[PDB]
């Protein structure tokens, strides 16, 4: 298992091609009937930064709790006593790219516990290893992790 | 509201030592990290370094390694920028600036340290009213304001009505006089209309002086 | 360390007019590059990251683009508010640096001067010295002269000028002229008079008063 090089992504493909997180469907707005869809992610295993103090953060897809959980385990198990950690989940602040997986609960950033930017390679081999369909080690502070949409698998 | 609040300018002799001040507001302040960055005007913007207030941890540009220290107050919320040995190459202004964990550049930006390095003394503006008359009047308009003589290092600032009047303030860029110290003006146009019935109050701060006027500007 | 040059250092644009800023890093940044806009007197504001997202509240006018060592910053309309210093700055490498900003002025109309002047007061007289300001409010562009008269004789020595930033709503200037006489001198005359020149005006406009 070796680490992600800083701006590598996993698989070497952009994120919303097929062989990777596939096509944004479109944003999920607080308002919206799709906005059911997303349930919060309350996993005793790992830290939500939830700076905005609204819980936007929990909010996910299916296969992104399944594919996050499963992380969840793996960073517990390489670093004892460390957890993962998100600091974005479903957004509303417009903090991302225009059409970001974000805006639909399909992507997370994640960082481990302790905010120790030496373990963040490692950790985005993780979570390409806990099925995470988009890895990309995308700033200095974080992981970005991204899946496919439920109605693709 | 997230806010950075920063310490008053500073007066500091060539040699010694200065600590500046950055206080967060609005935010957890334990959770982010705070950077510093120095502007001149010849070397623009420039990075000193960073810490990281929840793991203690300073990170330093080399080119400011020797200079400066990095320290916080956790239970204060207040981080501490300290420059040793101050020359004049230290004469400038120093901004805290928070990240928000997506890289190392900067959301909130607190309003600025001007440092001079300097071995005169300070010293405190008198102020004097430039009163509205009939010399001062314009398609119905007056104009007022006060003038702030004889001070030194910068700055100054002004408010008029402690901030309540910002529309059509002109606070003009301190000049240098022969005799080293700074002067500047601040005036404000007002109808001529309300003349009788409204109050004008420059506020006046010289902060290396601990100088705090206020002056009641009226018609002679 | 990795180098930043911005160009062009200095852009004078009319409202409505396209603003093309380009940032070149010595190095491959990927895309670890910011825009910053810093008004008169106010603290950089974050506006564009990782090259090309729109932080929150700014507007659509602003865009950038580029990877690797080419970036772009663009304002499609420019307003009159726009007037600032833009940087760019890169976080790929260590430590991060910035650009070395490109100041964004506005063009617009002739706008002539209102023009206002002030005798010294008591309080200042009482004190040995005599300042008399001249007021030249709201103008475009900054070229303007000022000349003082005392008793008709034309002054040269004895005052000192200073402009301001340019308005972020009007795109004017203003700007005040001091004399500095000593009270013993200032009592000597009658007559101060401020004498204004600009392109607005159609002759030059005097303000003076009669000490006393
Ligand atoms: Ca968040
Ligand atoms: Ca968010
Ligand atoms: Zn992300």
């Amino acid at each position: 298992l070796t680490p992600l090089a800083y701006k590598q992504f996993i698989p070497n493909v952009a994120e919303k091609t097929l062989g990777a997180s596939g096509r944004y469907e479109g944003k999920i707005s607080r308002n919206s009937e799709r906005f059911k869809e997303l349930t919060p992610n309350y996993n005793p295993d790992i830290i939500f930064k939830d700076e905005e103090n609204t819980g936007a953060d929990r909010l996910m897809t299916q296969r992104c709790k399944d594919k996050l959980n499963a992380l969840a385990i793996s960073v517990m198990n390489q670093w004892p006593g460390v957890k993962l950690r998100v600091t974005e989940g479903w957004d509303e602040d417009g903090h991302h790219s225009e059409e970001s997986l974000h805006y639909e609960g399909r992507a997370v950033d994640i960082t481990t516990s302790d905010r120790d930017r030496s373990k963040y390679g490692m950790l985005a081999r993780l979570a390409v290893e806990a099925g995470f369909d988009w890895v990309y080690y995308e700033s200095k502070a974080h992981i970005h992790c991204s899946v496919k949409a439920e109605n693709s698998v | 509201q997230v806010q950075l609040q920063q310490s008053g300018p500073e007066l500091v002799r060539p040699g010694v030592s200065v600590k500046i001040s950055c206080k967060g507001s609005g935010y957890t302040f334990i959770d982010e990290a705070l950077h510093w960055v120095k502007q001149s005007h010849a070397e623009s913007l420039e990075w000193i370094g960073v810490i990281r207030p929840y793991s203690g941890e300073t990170n330093y540009n080399q080119k400011f390694k020797d200079k400066a220290t990095m320290t916080v107050d956790i239970s204060s919320s207040t981080a501490y920028l300290e420059l040793a040995r101050l020359t004049s190459e230290d004469s400038a202004i120093y901004y805290c600036a928070r990240d928000w964990e997506r890289g190392d550049f900067f959301d909130y930006w607190g309003q600025g340290t001007l440092v001079t390095v300097s071995s005169a003394s300070t010293k405190g503006p008198s102020v004097f009213p430039l009163a509205p008359s009939s010399k001062s009047t314009s398609g119905g308009t007056a104009a007022l304001g006060c003038l702030v003589k004889d001070y030194f290092p910068e700055p100054v600032t002004v408010s008029w009505n402690s901030g309540a009047l910002t529309s059509g303030v002109h606070t003009f860029p301190a000049v240098l006089q022969s005799s080293g110290l700074y002067s500047l003006s601040s005036v404000v146009t007002v109808p001529s209309s309300s003349l009788g019935t409204q109050t004008y109050i420059c506020n006046v701060n010289h902060k290396p002086s601990n100088t705090k006027v206020d002056k009641k500007v009226e018609p002679k | 360390d990795i180098v930043m040059t911005q160009t062009p250092k200095f852009l004078l644009v009319s409202a409505g007019d396209k603003v093309t800023i380009t940032c070149k890093a010595s190095q491959s940044v990927s895309n670890d590059l910011t825009w910053y806009q810093q008004k008169p007197g106010q603290s950089p504001k974050l506006l564009i990251y990782y090259a090309s997202n729109r932080y929150t509240g700014v507007p659509d006018r602003f865009t950038g683009s580029g990877y690797g060592t080419d970036f772009t910053f663009t304002i499609s309309t420019v307003q009159a508010e726009d007037l600032a210093v833009y940087f760019c700055q890169q976080d790929y490498g260590s430590p991060p640096t910035f650009g070395g900003g490109t100041k964004v002025e506005i063009k617009r109309t002739v706008a002539a001067p209102s023009v206002f002047i002030f005798p010294p007061s008591d309080e200042q007289l009482k004190s040995g010295t005599a300042s008399v300001v001249c007021l030249l409010n709201n103008f475009y562009p900054r070229e303007a002269k000022v000349q003082w008269k005392v008793d008709n004789a034309l002054q040269s020595g004895n005052s000192q000028e200073s402009v301001t930033e340019q308005d972020s709503k009007d795109s004017t200037y203003s700007l005040s002229s001091t004399l500095t006489l000593s009270k013993a001198d200032y009592e000597k005359h009658k007559v101060y008079a401020c004498e204004v020149t600009h392109q607005g005006l159609s002759s030059p406009v005097t303000k003076s008063f009669n000490r006393g």
